Order: structure tokens, then sequence, then C-alpha cells
């Protein structure tokens, strides 16, 4: 038992952790499919510890993050009974959703790999947070408090990682979407005004506002809009004077 | 008398060039055109006195002192002396001709040793050896043999003793020429010969130690730098070998005489192992050369090897006899010292029982040998003679000579005789003179015992007579001995059964036992063979003959190698094996009872109790287990009480469980054949469940015993070869062996179980195997070079297993053997190739004739031309003798 486990762990580290070219993609896909199709959960502790240590002490380039995310997604999506008792979506999902130096220092502007990796991390973390029946995913208060504290403290990983992780976890866990999307009253103007910091990324701000409005725009919304019209005066006239919130919601709903 | 050798430029290029300033003493010798021994080297000048002169190259023959240009005043003059020095000359020292004797000179000449010098492993450090140690070469050159000619140009005789200095650069040295250290070594007092003048260029790290010890690693069971020496390693091995070698060296030095050495440290060179070099221990000049066996199974192997090496080095270099036929004397002294030291240090398997087993094995292996006093000459002959039957035959002669009378004459005679030769006859010793002095100072005769004992011996008939005298209480008895018998003269040019190999009968001890098997002794002179003597003052057989007089059992030294034969076999074997205060008597009685006949339940219970007794050791337990295994039925097949008893009893371990598991495993799974369900369940359950009750670190014994048991069960029970899942059991065993070998040799590391498992599987299979993957698998493994211990095993196994077709097998094997030249691959490939070919190809005359016939039928492809045209040094001599014997 102690020999086969060490042999497989070392074979994956040398492999998996290594690198190639022509046989790199075939080796990674074959290893992920084999580990997520046969074998057993005996190498779940070693793989989780090594992946957590390398992901916690690495955060360089975009290739390592993509490979680790793909391996964790394949093993977690085709694993045995060990992910739920070990609980890894909290630290893994937390670090993946809080990362920013990997993309910034590694392709800051136009971080396509950072956006794709953020979406994949939101899907995996969303499924992990949704795979709970009794208390297998009670990290909602900690995640909400962490996001609110981070947004009210600074602009760490701004702006898309926290929104994608929270949106994915809330959407996948909504078995709470109304309370998660509401939270407080005037939050858009208070968040943008509280942050801002002379955001020179007009396309990034507009893209984030449009994404939030589209994600927030539906049975209740369709019934209310069809029975009235999205409340042009109420939303306008009433409510607050959010130019980006009202403009984005009206433009996305028109 | 002196010598100044200057060698350098040996590393990197794997060469060794330097000048040589030889200082003669010799006094007489021959001088002028001296025949200096040399090999495939390059000469470099040869000045002498003034300029040079004519001289032959080539057996070297460099002329010196021929004309009258020199002066004779130095040799004719004489200086003053004291203490009666004399030092007179004569016509030889003066006269007026060439080849004068008793003359002094000083010669000099530069020599160059290229990388094509046979008889010396050369591996420079520059992309030619390996990634390990790039700034250090490895040109270890042997010394015990004829390497002096290849290492330099000088004489290589044994009848001329002279001293020499060792001042090489690789007293005390440091800075001399930039990055060179002038190592000066006087040694101009004591003198040696020419056969022990080598240059083993090995590692510089010396892992020596001392001798003070008491515990350290939980021990145990005026000095010198003992221990060993490796390439920055061998910590535990150097510690254990340093403590054991320190204690043994201290005991031998305090119980022998003297020793002019202070570097009692071995070494683990990369060129190991070798036939007559890295075998066990090498004797050079205050330094041992051992092979890479630090993690192997030691115990009696490493103990007997170290003891025999120390005793041989202390008794093979202290006395320089004029005759090379002192193999029995040196081997006898070394065996006596090693036996006393081992008996006083090691004591687990009974020293007496071990000596008895060694004597029995020596007799069985010597029942069909040749003669001891061979015809002397040159490393294969020395290695074969030192590791043949002389070591096992010297112990019997030494014990018989030392036991023929009193031990005081032997101990005092040897100790006092060693000082005479070691004080005043360093090069004048003679085995005949020593034996004559010993026989003349301690009793006499010994001629018939020495010559007759070294010629041959045998016996196979012993008659006893019983006579009851009630008129005066005279229990007469008779003892008679009879036999039924039906290169050394070029492998015995004629013949001859003896006819009487054992001349004198020696002592005839009569240990007669009283009623119920007592312990009465008797000293019978006998002497003359075929004589008589006289003595005096379900269990129906034992009940009717419980006690009648005295059951005189068999003996007390075995003068004629000895089988027992007399009445009362069951009573004598039972009473001797169950009532005897002697380990030898108990072992002999157990062997005789196991080889004869007796009861079933009684013999099984008594054998189990005796084998399970705490007083019994590995010899008693192994003997009882062997007897019960060979006789597990009075007339049936298996014994449920013996098998169930051994299995139940078998279910720090130590020697008990280690020796019981191997004997019960190799002896349990024997024939069987039938009952593939129970047999496959027991053998498969033991193999797959091995070490399933006490698995720890000691896995060598379980690996060897397990491999032997599996090979014996699959071979004996699978020789014929499914009504009982026979095919399923065979396929399961083959798949298990393949997976185990691939797992232990792939994602693992081993070397003390892979060879035994592969050899056991191949030997157990053999016929009815895969036709044919042995050549592709062995060729792939050897070509890939997986593990240091795997290539030689695969090549030897394939060469010793193949035979059919043989299409291109000779060319492939020849190219592989000629290309894979190193240490284990070269030695193991040559020895394993010759032995494998001879064993695979083939009473003695018939076998030789058959082999010759086969060779004649398949004379195609030899070389001979190529093999012999490539064989050099050791391969040249061994290949020359073997080739000449095969031609």
């Amino acid at each position: 038992s102690r020999e086969l486990q060490l042999y497989f762990d070392k074979i994956v580290e040398v492999l998996l952790n290594q690198e190639e070219t022509k046989e790199a993609e075939l080796l990674r896909n074959s290893a992920l499919q084999s580990v997520r199709a046969d074998p057993g959960l005996q190498l779940v502790p070693y793989f989780i510890q090594f992946i957590s240590e390398t992901i916690t002490k690495n955060l360089k380039n975009i290739s390592l993050l993509s490979t680790m995310l793909e391996l964790i997604y394949s093993l977690l999506m085709n694993e045995s009974l060990f992910l739920e008792p070990y609980v890894a979506i909290i630290p893994c999902i937390l670090t993946l959703l809080l990362a920013k130096k990997i993309g910034n220092v590694d392709d800051e502007l136009q971080k396509q790999q950072q956006l794709a990796l953020r979406e994949l991390s939101a899907s995996l973390l969303e499924r992990v947070i949704e795979d709970f029946g009794s208390s297998y995913s009670t990290l909602k208060p900690r995640i909400t408090r962490t996001l609110l504290r981070a947004f009210v403290s600074v602009n760490n990983t701004t702006p898309g990682t926290q929104y994608g992780a929270l949106l994915g976890l809330r959407g996948l866990g909504s078995e709470v979407i109304r309370i998660v999307v509401l939270g407080n009253v005037i939050n858009w103007s208070s968040t943008f005004l509280e942050k801002l910091q002379q955001e020179d990324q007009v396309f990034l701000i507009d893209t984030l506002i449009e994404t939030l409005r589209v994600l927030t725009k539906g049975i209740d919304n369709e019934r209310l809009k069809q029975r009235v019209g999205d409340l042009i005066a109420d939303r306008i006239q009433a409510c607050d004077d959010a130019q980006d919130i009202y403009w984005g919601i009206f433009f996305g709903e028109v | 008398a002196h010598q100044k050798v200057q060698l350098d430029v040996d590393l990197a290029t794997q060469t060794v060039n330097g000048e040589t300033e030889l200082t003669i003493f010799a006094t007489d010798p021959s001088l002028s055109k001296v025949r200096l021994d040399a090999r495939c080297m390059q000469i470099h000048e040869v000045s002498v006195n003034l300029i040079k002169a004519n001289f032959i190259a080539a057996n070297l023959t460099v002329y010196l002192p021929e004309n009258l240009r020199l002066r004779p005043h130095d040799l004719s003059n004489t200086y003053s002396p004291v203490s009666n020095y004399n030092s007179p000359l004569t016509s030889n020292s003066a006269l007026m001709n060439s080849d004068r004797l008793y003359t002094p000179f000083v010669l000099k000449i530069n020599y160059s040793l290229r990388v094509p010098k046979n008889g010396i492993i050369f591996n420079g450090g520059s992309h030619t050896t390996i990634e390990k140690t790039q700034w250090f070469c490895h040109t270890i050159n042997n010394d015990i043999g004829c390497s002096a000619s290849s290492w330099m140009p000088c004489i290589d005789n044994f009848y001329e003793k002279y001293t020499w200095e060792l001042q090489l650069i690789v007293e005390s040295p440091h800075i001399l020429d930039h990055s060179k250290k002038v190592v000066s070594v006087q040694l101009y007092n004591n003198p040696v010969a020419a056969h022990h003048i080598g240059f083993f260029v090995g590692p510089f790290e010396q892992l020596p130690a001392s001798t003070f010890k008491f515990q350290d690693q939980s021990h145990p069971k005026a000095a010198v730098a003992a221990r060993v020496y490796f390439l920055p390693s061998q910590k535990e091995m150097v510690l254990n070998t340093c403590l054991a070698l320190y204690k043994n060296l201290d005991f031998y030095s305090k119980e022998f005489g003297s020793y002019p050495f202070s570097t009692y440290s071995m070494v683990f060179v990369d060129n190991l192992p070798t036939q007559y070099s890295s075998f066990a221990g090498i004797s050079g000049i205050s330094s041992e050369v051992l092979y890479d066996s630090g993690l192997v199974e030691p115990m009696f192997p490493v103990t007997e090897l170290l003891s025999l090496i120390v005793a041989e080095q202390w008794s093979g270099i202290n006395i320089v006899p004029k005759s090379l036929n002192d193999y029995w004397c040196v081997i006898g002294i070394a065996h006596f010292m090693a036996g006393q030291f081992l008996k006083k240090l090691f004591g687990f398997n009974n020293y007496k029982f071990v000596i008895k087993q060694r004597s029995d094995r020596i007799c069985r292996e010597d029942i069909g040998k040749a003669p001891l006093a061979n015809q002397h000459f040159r490393f294969p002959v020395n290695d074969a003679t030192d590791f043949k039957f002389i070591r096992l035959k010297a112990p019997l002669v030494l014990f018989i000579l030392d036991r023929r009378m009193t031990k005081t004459d032997r101990s005092f005679g040897l100790s006092r005789v060693i000082p005479k030769i070691f004080a005043a006859n360093g090069n004048c010793l003679s085995t005949s003179h020593f034996q004559h002095v010993c026989e003349k100072v301690a009793h006499h005769k010994l001629d018939s015992f020495f010559n007759n004992w070294v010629h041959n011996s045998g016996t196979p008939v012993l008659r006893v007579t019983q006579r009851f005298n009630k008129k005066r209480m005279f229990i007469e008895m008779g003892i008679r001995q009879v036999q039924g018998y039906e290169e050394a003269c070029q492998h015995v040019d004629q013949t001859g059964p003896g006819v009487t190999s054992q001349i004198f009968t020696g002592p005839m001890t009569i240990r007669i036992h009283e009623a119920d098997g007592t312990p009465y002794e008797h000293i019978v002179d006998l002497k003359e063979g075929f004589t008589k003597l006289d003595i005096q003052y379900a269990e129906g057989e034992e009940a009717r003959t419980q006690d009648a007089a005295e059951w005189i059992r068999i003996d007390a030294d075995f003068e004629w190698i000895c089988q027992i034969h007399l009445n009362q076999p069951d009573y004598m074997y039972q009473s001797q094996l169950q009532q005897d205060r002697d380990v030898e008597a108990q072992l002999d009685s157990v062997n005789f009872f196991s080889n004869s006949l007796r009861p079933n339940v009684f013999y099984s219970s008594v054998l189990v109790r005796t084998l399970m007794d705490n007083r019994y050791f590995y010899g008693v337990r192994c003997e009882a287990a062997k007897g019960l295994a060979r006789l597990s039925k009075e007339e049936n097949n298996h014994i449920g009480l013996h098998h169930l008893l051994k299995t139940l009893k078998q279910a720090f371990q130590r020697l008990f469980i280690q020796e019981t598991i191997p004997a019960a495993l190799s002896t349990i799974k024997i024939k069987d054949s039938d009952l593939f369900l129970n047999l496959r369940r027991i053998l498969l359950r033991l193999l797959q469940y091995n070490d399933n009750l006490n698995n720890d670190f000691n896995d060598c014994f379980y690996v060897c015993s397990l491999i032997r048991a599996l090979a014996n069960t699959i071979v004996e029970a699978g020789m014929v070869l499914l009504d009982d899942r026979i095919n399923n059991i065979n396929r399961e065993t083959v798949i298990e062996f393949n997976r185990r070998l691939q797992l232990d040799a792939a994602d693992v590391s081993y070397h003390t179980c892979i060879s035994d498992t592969i050899l056991n599987e191949k030997v157990r299979l053999g016929s009815e195997g895969l036709i044919n993957f042995r050549f592709p698998e062995l060729l792939q493994f050897t070509q890939e070079k997986y593990s240091v211990y795997v290539r030689l095993a695969g090549f030897r196994g394939l060469l010793l297993l193949g035979g059919l077709k043989n299409k291109s097998i000779l060319h492939y094997f020849f190219s592989t053997a000629k290309l894979e030249l190193s240490a284990l691959f070269k030695r193991g490939l040559i020895d394993h190739f010759l032995e494998a070919v001879g064993v695979a190809a083939l009473x003695x005359x018939x076998x030789x004739x058959x082999x010759x016939x086969x060779x004649x039928x398949x004379x195609x492809x030899x070389x001979x031309x190529x093999x012999x045209x490539x064989x050099x040094x050791x391969x040249x001599x061994x290949x020359x003798x073997x080739x000449x014997x095969x031609x």
C-alpha cells in the first residue's frame, strides 16, 4: 500500500508536474481520464495536498493554473467518496477566486486565460457548493461575508473574479438567489462610488455592468414586465438615481 | 634492494607513464641482458651509467653491463666492518667477464602504459565512464598474478626476494609540483617478491576506524586504521566491518605473533567483483579490496569470508615458502585461526555442527575429485585452487594432525616454528622441511596420513561381532572394515581404484553404551586394518531385548571417510538421538535414523519434539525437518501429523524462524503433483501470504526461501503438466511472477531477490515454456541496462537455457560478451558463458567424447580466431587454457 501510493504520486509529480510538447496534451488528457475513470480514491489525499501546496506556493503564469484547474475538475467530477469529507472547495475555490497576481503579473491586460479560468473556477466551485443536501456546503455565510468585507475594504481581484465566483456559487446553490442578489439597498452606487479609483478601463467597467445587468435580468421578471413594463417610472422616478444601474438595466431589458 | 618508481598521467586518459629507477641489492641474479617482464606498453629510453647500449625489446630482454667500459674497482674494493660483517667478494664479484654476481648497480628507464594494457581496469573521467565522479578516473590494476609486466618492466619471478620503495604521486606529502604530492615510502628493510607488486588505482577516500568497542549499535554477537573505504559512502557497512574486523584483528594479533601493517581497511571499488581479485578479500599492501556487498545477506557468509580473508592474509604473506605447493599448509593455518576466532566470537549454529557439516560437504564434493599435490603455475589457476577443494581438504588434515596426539605440541610447535622462519629464512622456507620438523618434534610417521590423506579415501562396510561370556562376564566384540569399490597426468592418463587409499587405520574409539544407552568410552589402538578385539567387565523387540549387556554405539575421529553399520539400527539410532551428550553424536544419530527406518508416530513425535527443543539450534532443527521431509511416511506418502505439526508450529524473527521457514518451504512443496486444489491453495497461499505474520526488514531469507520453495513446487509439481485447475494454477503463477518481477524491477529497487526469483522461475519452467520470448526479453533488458544486477543474470540464464535451433546464437552471444566488458559483465559473462556452455553441452571420458562429438558436428563458427584474438590478460590465459582444452 505504501509502495504503490508513493510510486503513483511520484509518477504523477514527475509526470503531471513535468512538461513536454507533442505528448503533453495527450499525457495530461490520458492521465486525467484514467484517474477519473479507473483506479481508486486512495490517491485523493496526496493529490489534494500536493495540488493545494503547489497552487498556494505557485500562482505563476497561466499554464499551471489551467492545468491544475483541469485536473481538479476531472478528478472532482469523476472521483469517489473523499471530496466531501476532505472539503477542498473552500481553500481551492477561495484561492482561485481571490487570485489576481497570476493574471496581472502574467498577462494583466487582456487576460483571456484569466477570464476563462475564472468562469471554470466559478462552475467547479458552484457545483461543489451545490452538491449538498443537509450541510455539505454551509460556506454561504463565510463566502458572503468574505466578499462583502473584500469589496468594502479594497479592490482585491477587481473586477470580475468575486462577481463570477459569487454569481456561480449563488446560482448553483439556489435550491437564495433573491437574498444573494439583493443583500442591501443602495449597493451599486455605494460600491462603484466607494471604489472607482479613476478606473481607466472603460471597456472593463461597461462589460462588468452589462454582465451584471444581464445576469440579474425570469418568471417574476417576465410576469412583472409583461403585466406592466419593467416599471419605467418606479425603477426610474422611484428607487435611486443610479446612472449605471438604471442605464444598464434599461438597456439590457429593452 | 631499493626501487624508485615514478608514475603519473594515469587518470583522464586512463594511462600511466613514469620513470623507473631500480636499485639492485639483486646481488648475483644474472645481470647484463635481463629478461624484464612486460606487456602491451610503450618503452621510453633506457640509460644506464653513461649513455646506453644494445638491448632487445619484446618477454623483455634489456642488455646491461656487457662490455669492459665500466670499472671493477668499486666491486673489488672493500670497506671496514663491525660485529663480524665480512662482506667478502670473489671471482664473481670481480673476475673480468660479463654476468658477474654479487655486484651493485642502479638502472633507470621511462615506461608508458597506454589504455590498451591488459590486466587493469582503466576508466578515465571525461565522458567515458559515467555521470558519477567526472573529475576522477578509475584504473584499478590487480596485483595477485602477472600484472607487473603490464604495469611496468621488471622481473616477475618468485625465487628472488628484494625490497622496494613506494614514492608515487597521485613519509608524508603535500605540495611538490603545483598540484602534485610527492608520496615517499621507504620500506627498504623488509623485502618481498615480484608476484605481489601491483598498482590498484582506486578511490582516495579511506573509511578506516579503530578497535575500541563494546556496544554502539547494540553489540555484540597499539591498533591500526581498521574499517574499510568507499567513494564517500558505506557508513553503516564501514562501522560494522570496522568493529568486527577490529575485534577479529585484535584477537588474531594477540594470539598469533606479529604484523607489519597499520591500514586494516578494505574498500568498495567499482570494478567488483572479480575471480582472483575482488573475491571476498584481496591481499595487497595494508589494504583490503572487497566487492559491493554491504547490504547483502551476511551472517555466516560475511563472517566466514572476513575470517578466512584475515587468516589467509596473515598466514599467506608472513611465511614465504620456496615451494608453491603450500596450499594445504596456508589453508590449514588460515582455517584454524578463522575457526578459533569464529568459534570464540560467533556461536549460534554450533561450531562443532558447522565443522561436521563442512567436513561432510567436503567429503561428498571430494568423493570424485583428483589429487592434492598438483603440478605447478600462474589468476584462474590461483582462484580455482584457492576456491576449489583445497580449503575444504586442509581443515580435515589440520584437525587430524592436531588431534593425533596432544595439542601442546601442535600449538607450541606452530608458534615456535613461525618465529624461526620469521626471524632467521625469509625466502628459504620449505613445506617439506616444516612438515619434517613437525613430525620429528611431535611423534613421527605422518607420511601415510599426508600422502594417503591427500590422494583419496573411502569406505562402505563395517561388520561387528558380539560374544557373551557368562562364565567370567566377557562381552567380546569384533570390528571390521571393508569396501565394495568396483591437470594431474593430463586428467588421469591411466587409472587405479587405490586399491587401499587409507593406509593406517589410525585410532579406533569404542564408545560402548551400557543399558538404556549410557556413555562408556574406549581407546582402541586398531592400527592394522581388518583386526579383531575383545571386551569384558508394537515394541516387542525392545521389550524382549531391553537390556542384555552394552549397546556399543558407533563413534571417534573418522579416520577413514565414516559410514556406520552394525546391529540394532532402530535401538541405536533412537538411543543415540534421544540420549547423547555430544552434538556430533546427536546429529549423526539423527541423520542415520532419518536415512534408515523406524516407527511412524513415534518417529514423528520424537522428531518434532527434538526439532522444537530449545537446546536445538539451526543444525538440529534443520536436520530434523530434513529427515521428516525425506521420510514423511512409513510406507505411504505424506504424514498429516508431521505436516500439520510443522504448519501449526510455524503459523528479534531470528535464526529459529528464519531457518525453519526456509527448510519447511523448500522441503514442504516437493513432489505432490496430484491434488492441485490443496497443493495450489497451500503453495499459492504461502507465496501470496508470505511474511503475513511478522514482516519487517529481514526479507532476504524469506525472499530466497520463498523463491526456492516456489521453484521447487512448480518444477516438481509442474514437471509433467486441467482436472484440478492445473492450467489455471500455472498461468496464475506465471502471471504473478511476471507482475512481481516487473514491479520490483520497474517502480522499485532490489538486488537480493530479483535474481533468485528470475532464476527460480526460469529453472522451474524451462521445458514447455514460451517459444520464444527469452531471447527478445533478455536482449531488451540487457540492451537497456536495467539495474547493475540483471544483465549478467539474463545473459547467463538465456545462454544456459537455450539450445534448440541456435541460429546465430553463437554470433549474438559472442558479440554481446565481447562488447559488454567491465566487472560483473566481463567476469560473469566469461565464467557464466563457459560454465553455461559446458553444462548445456554435457563417465568423464564418455562426457568428454560426447562434447567433442557435438563440437565436431557443429564445428561451424568458433573463434578461437576472434574470441581468442580478443582475449587478453586474464581472458587470454583462461581463454588460452580453456580454448586449448576445447580445441
